[PDB]
C-alpha cells in the first residue's frame, strides 16, 4: 500500500512545466526521492506556528518583506557554498531574514567580504597545480591571488579600532563579534554578512584563524600586540543559540567542523527538530563529515522525533531546487 | 530543582528571578547530566542564565506584595500607611525612566485634595521593595 | 563568470532562469550545462552536402517525427528503466530522436514487467533478509516485487516456442537483438520504450541477455524444449556495423558497465564517436572501465578526439530531467 | 564486547599485526574478518564429494576440500600485478571455478605474447598507441600478437563443427585457448590442465569478440551459442554441500556468480572487495544487504565488504589464509 | 617503464611477508601509491645532512633517534578512537615525531581511553537504540558514556588550577598550552600525549572548544567566571612551527581542518617537502576534504619539488603496512 514509482512524461508540444518537474522529483525513486523529501522538511520549518517567541522579524529595513516564524533557522555552510553561484541563493534567504542563525568555515567569512571587494573566475577541476601557482591563481572556481591583497587592506583597519576599544572601553572581542562589526562596515547589499548585520543574525566561526582572517590576525599581531579573541564567550554564546526556540532547524549543506557545532549545539536543546543534509561523502572510513543522519541521532544531535533527510549529491545541483520549491513561494505567497 | 516549575520564583547571582525558563539533559558528550536555568530580575527586569547538575536545591527569596495608602510625597520617600495602621516612610517611588513613577504622582494629584486616595502596591523581597502599581 | 539567479523579492523563480545560468555556477551544475549544450548540438546538427535522414520513424501517424543528419546512440544502465527516468526515455523513443539502444538484461526485463505490474518505492536502509523473508526484491531504494517477475514468464515462454519453430522450418537465426524486436513488436502497451523502438525501427542490443531474468527463462524453455541457438556472432557484425553510414554520432552513456563499453568500442570502427555526454558516480582511481573518465576512453580511441566529452558526476535521476527539459523538448515544439 | 587494541610495535612482526587488524577498526576489522571468512572455506570437512583434486600435475601439491569455490575477477585484476596471487589459487586448485570479463580472458594470454606494464593526457596516449586502465599501460603492439595465435584455432574450432558437428560456446572456447597456451606461468593454463571451468557470457563484449568479427568477414558460419553456456554456468554451484564466493569487484563477473548461488539457494561463504556505494542504486554498489535480498547470499551466511582496491587487500588476504593450507 | 611484476607465494606453504611489501611498488592501482608513500617516508628518516630534531626528553628506557627531520603528524579525531592509536604512541615515544595537530574528539578520546577503554560495533544498528542504551557512536566504534563523566572530573580541577594562575600570576592560557599541562597531569605511559609532554611535542587544535573539552570550558565558565582561551597567541606559535627545520614532513591522516592547519603553516617556508595523504575523499565537491596534493600546490602549501603522494584508502588499512615499512627499520637502524 505504499507510493507508486512514476516520472512525470515531457510535453508532447514542447514547453516543459519546470513547476510540474519538481512535483514529480518525489516519486522518480534513488536521489530524487531525497530532492522531494528535502523540500518538504524546509516547507515545515518557514510554515511553522504554535499558540502560547517570534523569529525573522528582522531589522526593520525600508523596502524589505520579512515574515515572522515560530521556527529558528540555523544555516551550516562550508566555504565551498559562499564561494560558488550559490551565494546567490543565500543573500536571498538572509536579507529577507528567513534564517536565524549562519555558521561557517572561515574562507566562506573571507570569501563574502571578497566576493563583494571582487569578483570570481571559472576554471576546471583538472588543472595543473604548478602552472596554477605560478600565474598566482588559487583553486577550490578560481579565486586570484590579487583577491586576498585587497581585502587585507579592508580588515586591517576594524581589527585596530577593535583593539583600540578593547584597551579603553572594555570591550572583550570574540569571533562572533568581530563578524558582525566585520558584515556592518562591508555596507554592500550584495553582502550575505551586511544583511545579517541589518538583520541581527549572528554569525559563529570556532577556528576563525584557520583562514585568510587568521593570517591576517597574525600579521596585525606583531605590529599591534595584545588583541585577544576568547573562544569562551563564544561558545557561551553559540551553545545558548539553540536553547530559547520552540523549535530549531538546520540545514547542513556540506560537513567538517560547521556540520557538528550546530549538531553538538543542538544537544542542550535536546536534539534539532528538523534537518537536511547535502554532501557527498560516505560513512565508512568512520569520518563525522560522511556520518549519516543515523550517527548523529546516536550522540543526542538529532531529535529523535525528528526524520532527517539527507541528499547524497553536490549542493550546486540540489540548493538551486530546494530555494524554488520551499523559500520562494512562501515569501511571495 | 525536581520541583523547579516556571512561573515559581530563585536567587540567580543574588538578584531574585523568576523561573521563565529552564532545560535537562540526561548525560552525553557535553559531561554528565546538567541542566540549564532562567529567570528575569525583578527590580531590572534582566533574564539570567546558570548550568546546574541534579540532586540540588537553589535558594527561594520570600516576596509579598504589598497595599498601602499614599499619605504624603516626602521628597522622595512616600508616608505609607500599613494595613495594621503603622506608618512607613521607608519605601520610596520608583526610580526614573519606570512610567510607574509618574503613574504614582499623577493619580496622587489627581487626589490629593479630593476624597480618594492613592493605593500602591510595594513587593516586597526582604529589605527590597518597590511600588510596582497603584491606583486609585 | 561565476554568477547565480537571485530569486525574486516578490518571490518570482523562472525556472527556465535557473536553468539558463546553471553553466556559470560553477563546480557540477557547469557540466550540467555543458551536457546540455552538446545534446542540443546533436539535434541541431542537420546540415546539406544522396542524403542520410536519421529519426524519419516508423511514419505512424498523430505523432510528431523530426528528421536530423546526426545518429544517436543512447546507453542505458538497468536502473534508469527502473527508475521514473522511463517516462523521459519512452519521449526519445517515440519521437524517434535516438537511432539506436545499447541496454543489459534487466532493463530490457523491466520495460516489459512495468507494462504488466508496477515497481514500488523504499528505502536504502531496509533489512536484505526482511525484504527477502516478504518476497521482496531490492534495485536501490525501489522493490520490484517476486510476484512481477514471474507475469514476464507467462508472457515471454509462447513467444521463444515460436522462435524455436521459425529456426527449425523457415530456417530463422535468431541473435540478442531480434529476440527483442519480436518481444517489443509483440508487447501491445503504448507504455514500452521497446514497442515504440520496435515501430520506428530501432536496434536494441544486449550483449549479456542470458545475464537477467530473460537468461532464467532462456534456461529453462531449454530443458524442455532443446536446440534454441542463440548467436552472438551475427550480433557482433551488426552492432558494429551500425556507426559506419552515419554522418555523424551522438553517444549518451547514462551510467557505466558492459553498455558504456559495448557502445564506445563500436564507435572505434568509424575513428571515434563525435558528441558524447557521460553521467555516472564512478572515480578512475580503481582503473576500472565504469568509473574510466573521457580521457582514458579518448586513449584507446572510442571518442572523437576533436569531440568535446562531458562527464557530470551526479545520480542521473537528478540530472536527466533538466538535460531533456533543456534539449530535446524545446527542438521538437521549433 | 571485545576491545580496540592495536599492535603494539617492539621498541617488527608483519604475522603478529596481521592478528590484531581484526581489532584496529573501520575497514581494518573487515580485511581481518574477511582473511577468517576465506580460512573457513578451505578449512571445511563434512563427512558424507571432493573438489580441488587437481589436473594430477606432477611435482604440484594438491588437497581436498568439501568446499567449491567461485573466484571473480573483473578484468583490471588480471592487468595488474594480482595475476600472480590469482594463478597460485589454480594451480593448487584452490578455487574450482573462474568468472572473468573479456579483458581478463584476453589479458592473461596476451602478457604471455608480450607483458603489461606501469593523470596521463588521454589523447596523448592514443597519439603514441598506448591503451591505458588506471596506472597500468598495455602497448597496442600486444593485441596484434594475440590476433595471430587465436586466428587458427577458430578455423580449427569451425572446421569441427563443420564435419564432427561439435557445438561451440563461450567456455569450450576458453578451455580450448587455455591448452594451446600451454604455458604454467598463464592462469587459464593451469585451470585447464586441472579441469577449472571459466565462463564470461559477454564474450563479444572485447577483444575476443572483436577478432570472432573480422574472422566472420573471412571464414563465416561460426557459432556462438549462449543457450548452452548459461545451463553449464547456472548448473555449475548444484552439486555441492558447500560453495564460496570471493568477488574482486562488480558487475557481470558479481551478477553471475551470484544468480547462480540462487539455484543452490544461496552462497555459503562471501566476501566482496569493490570501492562501490549503494547511493547510485547500481548492482555493484549494493552492499550485501541487497544481493541477499534476491536470494542469492544464504541467510543464514555471514557476508563480508572490504570497501577497498583488491590491489592492497588480496595480498594480505592469501598470506592470511591459504598459504597455511599449503603449510599444512 | 618497468613491468607490473607482483610477488609469487612459496609452494611449500612459507609466505614472506617482507618479500609481498617489497613489491607493492610493482602491484598496481593503490599498492602502487602505498609503496611510493612508504619510500619517502624512509626518505625523511634518513635525509641526515650537515637543526636538532627527535632528541626526546631524555628519558631513561626509551630508545631515540637523529636529527635533521621535523615530522607534523596531521591525524582526525577518528583515527586516535581506532586502534591506531598504538602506532602513534609508539612513533611519538621516539621522537621522530616533532609535533602533534589533531581535532579536538581526538584530545578528548586519548585521556579518556587512559581512564576507560573503547568497544566495537558495526556500521548498521538504529542510531536511535545506540542512544536509548547510552553509547555515542563513532563509525563502527562504539565510545561509550561512562568515558565522558570520568574526563570531566579529571579536566575540571584542573582548569580551576590554570584560572588561580592567570589570576594570581598572570599566566595567558592558550589551546596548545592547556593540552601540555593535561599531558603532564595524566602521567600514563599509555597516553600518546603524556610522551608528547615529556618529548615537547607541542599540540596544536585551532578549535579545541569543538568537542567534549570546549563543552567542558563552558559549564565551568558559568561556575568559575573569567576563564579566556586565546587564538592570537596560538596561530603566532603554530605558524611558526614550520619555520625553525633543516627540512618539515606531513603525514596527514584524514582531512579537514588538520589538512588545511599544517599545509597553511607549511607555506611560511615557501612550502613543505615531503607528504603523505591517506583520505577517502575526491575533488569533484571542491571541498578541502578531497583536493589532490595538485590542488594544494596551487596554493604554494606544497613544496614544487615536492612529490606529494596520496593514497586514496582508509588509513586504518595503510597505516600498520606504512610503520613496518619505514619507522620499524629506522629505530632497529
Ligand atoms: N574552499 C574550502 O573548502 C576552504 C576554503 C578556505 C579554507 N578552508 C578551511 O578548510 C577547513 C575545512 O573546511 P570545511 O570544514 O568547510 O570542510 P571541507 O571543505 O573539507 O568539506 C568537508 C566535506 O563537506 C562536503 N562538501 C564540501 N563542499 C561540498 C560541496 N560543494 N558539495 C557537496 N559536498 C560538499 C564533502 O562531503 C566534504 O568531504 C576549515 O578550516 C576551512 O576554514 C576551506
Ligand atoms: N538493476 C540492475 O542493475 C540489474 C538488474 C538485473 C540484472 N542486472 C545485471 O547486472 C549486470 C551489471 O549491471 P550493469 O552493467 O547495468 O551495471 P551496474 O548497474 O552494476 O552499474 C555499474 C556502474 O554504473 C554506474 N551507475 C549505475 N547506476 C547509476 C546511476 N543511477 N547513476 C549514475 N551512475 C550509475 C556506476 O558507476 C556503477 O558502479 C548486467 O549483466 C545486468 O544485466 C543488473
Ligand atoms: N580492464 C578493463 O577495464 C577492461 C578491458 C577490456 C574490456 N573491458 C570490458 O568492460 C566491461 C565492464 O568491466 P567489468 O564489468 O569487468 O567491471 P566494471 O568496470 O563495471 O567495474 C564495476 C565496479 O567494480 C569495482 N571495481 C572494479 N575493479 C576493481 C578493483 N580492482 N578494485 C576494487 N574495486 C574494483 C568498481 O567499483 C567499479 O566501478 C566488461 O564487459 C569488460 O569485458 C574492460
Ligand atoms: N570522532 C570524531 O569524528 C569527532 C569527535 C568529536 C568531535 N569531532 C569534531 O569533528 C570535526 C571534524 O571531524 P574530524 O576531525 O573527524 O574530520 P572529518 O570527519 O571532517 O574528516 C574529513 C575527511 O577526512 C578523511 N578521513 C576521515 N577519517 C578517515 C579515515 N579513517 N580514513 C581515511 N580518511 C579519513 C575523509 O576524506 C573525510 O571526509 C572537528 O571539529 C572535530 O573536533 C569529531
Amino acid at each position: 500500500t505504499t507510493p507508486l514509482v512514476k516520472g512525470y512524461v515531457p510535453d508532447d508540444n514542447g514547453k516543459f512545466d519546470f513547476d510540474k518537474m519538481l512535483e514529480q522529483m518525489k516519486y522518480c525513486g534513488f536521489q530524487a526521492t531525497n530532492l522531494g523529501l528535502a523540500i518538504d522538511q524546509i516547507n515545515e520549518m518557514l510554515h511553522y506556528d504554535y499558540e502560547p517567541k517570534l523569529f525573522g522579524l528582522g531589522g526593520g529595513v525600508e523596502g524589505v518583506k520579512y515574515k515572522p516564524r515560530a521556527c529558528k533557522i540555523f544555516l551550516g555552510i562550508t566555504s565551498n557554498l559562499i564561494s560558488s553561484g550559490m551565494r546567490d541563493y543565500i543573500r536571498f534567504l538572509v536579507k529577507h531574514a528567513l534564517v536565524d542563525v549562519v555558521v561557517c568555515t572561515a574562507g566562506g567569512i573571507e570569501e563574502d567580504f571578497i566576493k563583494c571587494l571582487a569578483p570570481t573566475h571559472m576554471g576546471e577541476f583538472f588543472h595543473d597545480g604548478h602552472d596554477l601557482r605560478k600565474r598566482g591563481l588559487n583553486r577550490i572556481l578560481i579565486v586570484p591571488n590579487k583577491n586576498y591583497c585587497l581585502f587585507e587592506d579592508w580588515i586591517m583597519p576594524i581589527l585596530d579600532k577593535c583593539l583600540e576599544e578593547q584597551n579603553t572601553q572594555g570591550t572583550k572581542w570574540t569571533p562572533s563579534k568581530l563578524i558582525h562589526r566585520l558584515g556592518l562596515e562591508i555596507n554592500n547589499e550584495d553582502s550575505v554578512w551586511y544583511w545579517a548585520a541589518k538583520n541581527n543574525i549572528p554569525v559563529y566561526s570556532p577556528a576563525l584563524t584557520d583562514g585568510s582572517i587568521g593570517d591576517m590576525i597574525y600579521f596585525h599581531s606583531y605590529n599591534n600586540p595584545g588583541l585577544v579573541l576568547d573562544l569562551v564567550e563564544d561558545i557561551r554564546d553559540m551553545n545558548n543559540e539553540p536553547l530559547w526556540a520552540t523549535k530549531t532547524g538546520c540545514i547542513i549543506l556540506g560537513g567538517g567542523v560547521v556540520k557538528h557545532h550546530i549538531m553538538n549545539a543542538n544537544l542542550y536543546r535536546n536534539g534539532a527538530d528538523f534537518v537536511v543534509y547535502v554532501n557527498t561523502a560516505h560513512d565508512f572510513d568512520g569520518s563525522d563529515s560522511g556520518a549519516r543522519p543515523d550517527e548523529a541521532v546516536s550522540w543526542g544531535a538529532i531529535s529523535l522525533e525528528a526524520k532527517p533527510v539527507k541528499v547524497y549529491a553536490e549542493v550546486t545541483l540540489v540548493l538551486p531546487l530546494l530555494v524554488a520549491g520551499s523559500f520562494s513561494k512562501f515569501l511571495a505567497e | 530543582v525536581n520541583k523547579l516549575k516556571k512561573g515559581g520564583y530563585v536567587l540567580i547571582e543574588g538578584r531574585p528571578c523568576r523561573v521563565v525558563d529552564i532545560t535537562k539533559s540526561k548525560t552525553g558528550k557535553h559531561g554528565h547530566a546538567k541542566a540549564g536555568i532562567a529567570g528575569t530580575d525583578l527590580f531590572t527586569g534582566r533574564r539570567y542564565e546558570t548550568h546546574l547538575p541534579t540532586s540540588h536545591e537553589i535558594e527561594v527569596p520570600f516576596v509579598d506584595r504589598s497595599d498601602y495608602g499614599l499619605i504624603n510625597i516626602d521628597d522622595g520617600h512616600t508616608q505609607l500607611l500599613t494595613l495594621d495602621g503603622t506608618l512607613r516612610e521607608d519605601v520610596d517611588l520608583p526610580p526614573e525612566g519606570n512610567e510607574m513613577r509618574q503613574r504614582v504622582i499623577d493619580l496622587f494629584n489627581v487626589c490629593v485634595n479630593t476624597n480618594d486616595q492613592v493605593v500602591v502596591t510595594v513587593l516586597s523581597s526582604n529589605g527590597e521593595n518597590l511600588i510596582v502599581d497603584c491606583k486609585k
